[PDB]
């Protein structure tokens, strides 16, 4: 049914030569204009009939005709990478209210982030400086992937999640090019979030006299650092690094100057963890008279990974131990079995805090 | 001998052609970029004060 409606203007489109042009980059400007094609073929062109002398700019992809070249519509630069088109994702599903407790890991994660976007006039009346980057590592297990989503649902605007191993190509020199990927879509999308994941994989300086083959791993961050404080201060958006080992990174990257917001979490209390079951205990099953708080006490000081495990499994008690819903003596079972079974060995919680 | 120059195309392509009047031997020098012509390959443009180019980036500000 479309395609009908198509052909009919289909005849202009078509028959007549305009489309088929040869997309180059252009170097220089003579205001007589230099452009290297792809086949690495150099020549000199100027302006067209619609075009406009102020659209061409250095470093820029012009396509031009290929039969007698000339200037005939600009497009956008950097078109080679389609690597950072997957990176943006749209609407997540955790929300801002699913993240549990009153603790300060909220509160200082907005007012760096969503307040200065929500509210820029704010800190406008002060004549201070909002933090670009922030800090957050915590320990293994406390869902710290889930908070840098709930911020995104309030943002309403793009972000941009980015893997520490994406960063490292097959290539010698590619992941220098792979950080000015992200940073390029920082002037081109105005108001944007960039966050980084498993950073401890890339930071560190890891000097010289060791494999000999980390020398390449070290340059992404003198790549990252230049392109986030360099020497023309070039920046908009808020930057996130994140990871499980602050122990292991750069010394200079654990210094100030590209963040400002350090937070780092912490295993609720008997406080914080019972709000933990009291937005778990909205959704599953949950028996009328049954006191939560009684549960995270019994249970010690543990990630909030083992935290959700324990409303999980006490909805498996209902088949083999021949129950209705979850109850009261089902929650004493997994006492023994969400935590003190599943102990053992493999268990990270806060066994490993450095390396 | 008298006055030739040879001149190669970004296309890997050499080019024969006679002494234009529109350069100069003090002017001309190997390994230069100037504009030639698409048919009868003769230099119509001089080098535009610019060696080769600025490659990859450059910085602009002043």
């Amino acid at each position: 049914a479309p395609s009908h409606l198509w052909d009919i203007m289909g005849d202009r489109q078509r028959l007549g030569e305009e489309h088929p042009l040869q997309v180059a980059r252009c170097t220089k400007i003579i205001k007589k204009y230099v452009i290297n094609l792809k086949q690495i073929a150099k020549f000199v062109v100027g302006l067209g009939e619609r075009v406009s002398p102020t659209d061409i700019e250095e470093g820029m992809r012009v396509g031009v005709d290929r039969s007698k070249y000339n200037i005939e519509l600009p497009l956008p630069p950097r078109i080679d990478p389609s690597v950072t088109m997957m990176t943006v994702e749209e609407k997540p599903d955790v929300t801002y209210s699913d993240v549990g407790g009153c603790k300060d890991q909220i509160e200082k994660l907005r007012e760096v982030v969503e307040l200065p976007l929500l509210s820029p006039e704010r800190f406008a009346t002060l004549g201070i400086d909002p933090p670009k980057g922030i800090l957050l590592y915590g320990p293994p297990g406390t869902g710290k992937t889930l908070c840098a989503r709930a911020v995104a649902n309030r943002t309403d605007a793009t972000f941009i999640r980015v893997i520490g191993s994406e960063l490292v190509q097959k290539y010698v020199g590619e992941g220098a090019r792979m950080v000015r990927e992200l940073f390029e879509m920082a002037r081109t999308k105005k108001a944007c979030i960039i966050f980084f994941d498993e950073i401890d994989a890339v930071g560190g300086a890891r000097f010289d006299d060791g494999a000999g083959g980390d020398n390449e791993v070290q340059r992404t961050m003198l790549e990252l650092i230049t392109q986030l404080d360099g020497f023309d201060p070039r920046g908009n958006i808020k930057v996130m690094f994140a990871t499980n080992r602050p122990n292991t990174l750069d010394p200079a990257l654990l210094r100030p100057g590209r963040i400002d917001r350090k937070v780092e979490f912490s295993l609720p209390d008997l406080e914080g963890r019972a709000n933990i079951f009291r937005i778990h205990s909205k959704s599953m099953s949950v028996e009328r008279g049954i006191r939560w708080e009684l549960i995270s006490r019994l249970c010690p000081n543990s990630t909030g990974a083992e935290l959700r495990s324990v409303c999980t499994e006490a909805g498996m008690f209902a088949i083999r131990a021949r129950r209705k819903v979850a109850t009261e003596k089902d929650f004493l079972k997994a006492v023994d079995k969400v935590i003190s079974g599943y102990k053992k060995f493999s268990s990270t919680s806060r066994y490993m805090q450095y390396n | 001998v008298g006055k030739a120059a040879v001149v190669k195309t970004s296309s890997r392509q050499t080019v024969f052609l006679p002494m234009v009047g529109l350069v100069d031997p003090d002017k001309l020098k190997p390994n230069d970029l100037v504009g030639v012509n698409k048919d009868s390959y003769l230099i119509l443009d001089t080098l535009p004060s610019e060696f080769d180019s600025r490659v990859k980036a450059m910085e602009v500000d002043e």
